[PDB]
């Protein structure tokens, strides 16, 4: 029994728990539609983070190749 | 020089003009790479019973705080990836005629 | 930078060497040693609608003076031409990946070989050979993204 656990869940409840068939028809879409967008922003994310790798470390071989 | 300078640039030419291929060839494998990491991330949605037809929609609004936290994650690793790579390149940075031929000929 | 320009030198039609070669001989009118000193150089800069200094006037003699006599020789005038007639750093960069195929941070003989022999053009044993020691400037067998930047100056 957390107090900011039981309200976390509560969300789902506040926005979901409560009314049409034909409303949360249009609504679960939206909601994927949120999770495939950040989805994809979590996939851009992960690849500007591989070619970063790349950029730091040609760094390091420069840093210490003109010292 | 053992080759005309010319030729040394026309092949510096050809060496970038190939290097700009396969980076167009590498954003187009990264864009399939990118569809097939989503639909198997996100199985597109297809229908049901109202009653448990919401269980999935309260899934879905638990998979979407989660998602976004995972991806806040990655986000403040390139961000701090961001700073370093500002301060590395920062270390590292310390270490006429056709007027003429007219106005003459 | 330099040999960037030489082959704008050697590509010049025998057509536009003329004309310079014309324009040429009206410059060093006058001129004991037949070469473009500052007097040469002095009057028709300041009769182009400009007028610059006596120690400015030389620095644009010595930016072409492959010969140190302090005059610009017709040879020379071609080159102080070409440099009156690139690529960005961030563009660099982003192909100086393509090239490390390893992933290792530079760019090393076989890296070099293999990107000249996918351009299709023949690839001689001295193609290959004047290419790596010009862009290695210290003779490690491979070029840091420092030397591949001075490598690729001005390269359309
Ligand atoms: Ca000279
Ligand atoms: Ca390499
Ligand atoms: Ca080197």
């Amino acid at each position: 029994r957390e107090k900011k656990k039981i309200l976390a869940e509560r969300r789902k409840v506040l926005a979901i728990d409560h009314l049409n068939e034909d409303q949360l028809r249009e609504k679960a879409k939206e909601l994927w539609q949120s999770i495939y967008n950040l989805e994809a922003e979590k996939f851009d994310l992960q690849e500007k983070f591989k070619q970063q790798k790349y950029e730091i470390n040609v760094l390091r071989n420069r840093i210490n190749d003109n010292q | 020089s053992k080759i005309s300078a010319s030729r040394k640039l026309q092949l510096k030419t050809l060496l970038l003009q190939i290097a700009k291929q396969e980076l167009e060839r590498e954003a187009e494998e990264r864009r399939g790479e990118k569809g097939r990491a989503l639909s198997t991330r996100a199985q597109p949605l297809e229908l049901l019973g109202f009653a448990e037809l919401q269980d999935l929609a309260r899934q879905l609004h638990a998979r979407v705080d989660k998602v976004d936290e995972e991806r806040y994650d990655i986000e403040a690793k390139v961000t701090k990836n961001i700073t370093e790579i500002a301060d590395l390149t920062q270390k590292i940075f310390d270490l006429s005629a056709d007027a003429m031929m007219q106005a003459l000929l | 930078m330099d040999d960037i320009y030489k082959a704008a030198v050697e590509q010049l039609t025998e057509e536009q060497k003329n004309e310079f070669k014309a324009a040429f001989d009206i410059f060093v009118l006058g001129a004991e040693d037949g070469s473009i000193s500052t007097k040469e150089l002095g009057k028709v800069m300041r009769m182009l609608g400009q007028n610059p200094t006596p120690e400015e006037l030389q620095e644009m003699i010595d930016e072409v003076d492959e010969d140190g006599s302090g005059t610009v020789d017709f040879d020379e005038f071609l080159v102080m031409m070409v440099r009156s007639m690139g690529k960005s750093e961030e563009e660099l960069s982003d192909l100086f990946r393509m090239f490390d195929k390893n992933a290792d941070g530079y760019i090393d003989l076989e890296e070099l070989k293999i990107m000249l022999q996918a351009t299709g053009e023949t690839i001689t044993e001295d193609d290959i050979e004047e290419l790596m020691k010009d862009g290695d400037k210290n003779n490690d067998g491979r070029i840091d993204y420092d030397e591949f930047l001075e490598f690729m100056k001005g390269v359309e």
